[PDB]
């Protein structure tokens, strides 16, 4: 894992002081959903190991 | 008119359609141009290069698609609470923001497909087979879509380094549009220095340079000592 | 083309036929030639040498077998706990391990045999024999088997010194892949020295036979004061 673990979106419309913006607000907060899912279920896997150790 | 002048307003023309808004028949036309000549370069960095650029203006033409249905689906909806102008106007401009914001994400993943074209076509280094006309036809197509796609947005200071790549290339330099879409971009960026209160080198770099693309486009277009390159010149002088 | 010309793309591509990875029609064909030269040889050594050779290369062939069935039979199980990204690559990564553990000890086995057939062919003493192009064509079998054995490990800086033994041979020295060889194998050494900030002497040394051997690869397959030629000479100088 690193940032690039769900779609590290940064930034929003209008001015900003970076050179980034975030996506279509559906997908935006959608891909949270994807983040904390995909991280969490790998703690899921860490913790069944850890049962099985 | 003489051999130069009716050879001009045929090239203007074509060049107008070169830089058409994209469409179905222009897509097909041009990809099955960009294949054969793909099979005459028989280069894998060069097929790479057409991939991504398919599918950049794939995106492209896919997006234009959506446009048209969420438009419509829109269109199609009763709206009981929009009895009053601010209710229309306010849900107008709703639905130009997803539009908007829609059309920009395929614009980001196009030019993600854009810069990967670039970047095989950059793996080619063989000075030889980097002035083959397979490979200069492809690199402009590249350049030429990814500045209409900003273009549309109005990114235009975006456009101007694309542009200036764009007319280094076999003689693109003598396309009028492309020397009106240089005019055109800086002229903008100098409206942001006089808006902004910017430096003055920056209002003067930016105002030569509308000028130089301006009188160039007018040359291109109407010829050398013709009515309108005359005015042009005596506004500039 | 001249008759050197055409003469010397024949040789090329007879040179990368030469050092292709083993295989069975190739396998088949080396040894029913260096049995028949056994034979014309009538020398118990150069028999013991080519005994052991065989069985060095027999032992890479029953290990390609072997990687391949490895390979399969992983493939053809399945993973109940395979369900995230990271337990895919883990699984494959690990599959990788074994199956270079395994070719690691059948480059050791090989190389072992191949030690002996160079033991065997040390105790013909009569120069009058060491110049039998039978003993030049075991010996430098030998030393190729050696060499691609340890270069599809990426046991390059190992490869050194039994090419430089190789070139020696018989006009091996006019072999492009066996200066190509050197040459990466050199640069590796130079990247070596400069990863690990070694002494400048050192990365001047692999700098500079890595040049000699580019140059010269590049010499035999293009030929001298060629555009090939022209352009390596042009960056060394």
């Amino acid at each position: 894992t690193m940032t690039a673990r769900s779609l590290n979106l940064k930034g929003q419309s209008g001015e900003l002081l970076s050179l980034s913006t975030a996506d279509k607000s559906n997908d935006a907060i959608g891909t949270l959903d994807a983040a904390l899912t995909r991280i969490s279920k790998q703690r899921a896997n860490l913790g069944a190991y850890f049962n099985r150790l | 008119l003489t051999e130069d002048q009716k050879k001009k307003k045929k090239e203007i023309m074509e060049q107008e359609s070169l830089w058409k808004n994209p469409d179905f028949k222009g897509y097909n036309k041009t990809f099955q141009e960009l294949h054969q000549l793909s099979k005459t370069f028989a280069n894998n960095q060069f097929r790479l290069a057409l991939s991504n650029y398919q599918s950049g203006v794939n995106t492209i033409m896919k997006n234009r698609d959506w446009v048209e249905q969420y438009r419509k689906e829109e269109a199609e909806k009763k709206r009981l609470d929009e009895k009053w102008y601010w209710q229309k106007v306010d849900r107008k401009a709703r639905e130009e923001r997803v539009v908007y914001r829609e059309k920009m994400k395929a614009k980001q993943d196009a030019l993600n497909y854009f810069s990967k074209a670039i970047n095989h076509l950059d793996e080619i280094k063989n000075p030889d087979l980097r002035e083959r006309p397979e490979f200069k036809r492809l690199l402009s197509d590249v350049y030429r879509s990814w500045i209409m796609a900003e273009y549309d947005l109005q990114n235009l200071p975006q456009t101007i380094p694309i542009l200036e790549l764009y007319i280094e290339i076999d003689d693109n330099e003598k396309e009028y549009p492309a020397h009106k879409y240089l005019a055109s971009a800086y002229s903008f960026e100098e409206n942001m220095i006089k808006k902004t209160k910017g430096p003055d080198d920056m209002l003067f770099k930016y105002r030569y340079k509308k000028n130089v693309h301006l009188l160039r486009a007018t040359e291109l277009k109407y010829g050398k000592d013709s009515p309108e390159y005359k005015h042009i010149v005596n506004v500039i002088n």
